[PDB]
């Protein structure tokens, strides 16, 4: 009357499977973040060359403001 | 069907990190030998270089 009936693969198998070391290569190159990092350098010194020069004039203003005290 | 996956976030926080590198790289060094004279088997052979596996 009834067959056979038992834990087996399914007809035609399974899929398949992945094995393989997959550690993909993000992507930037080695004179690219140098170049970067020069860049933001570069810029960082800039501007802080500009907002010192503005601190140095705001101190002689105040020390002109306080020799105008003085006597 | 998953487990790859799995084996490769565990490279990717070992395998080239450069402080595990660091810790393993040269530690333990045993030649094939004496690998083979003290009775070691495994992983422990075959890191030596000895082609063997039953």
């Amino acid at each position: 009357a009834s067959k056979v009936k038992q834990d087996m693969p399914p007809p035609g198998g399974y899929g398949p499977i992945d094995y393989k070391r997959n550690l993909p290569r993000r992507g930037l190159s080695g004179y690219s973040m140098f170049a970067v990092g020069i860049g933001t350098l570069l810029f960082g010194y800039w501007s802080m060359m500009k907002w010192n020069r503005e601190r140095r004039r705001l101190q002689i203003e105040d020390f002109e403001a306080r020799i105008a005290l003085m006597p | 069907k998953n487990f790859s996956f799995r084996i490769d976030e565990l490279e990717e926080m070992l395998t080239n990190n450069r402080i595990w590198r660091n810790r393993t790289v040269d530690i333990g060094v045993v030649t094939a030998e004496d690998a083979l004279n003290y009775g070691f088997s495994g992983v422990m052979l075959r890191g030596s270089g000895i082609q063997w596996d039953l």
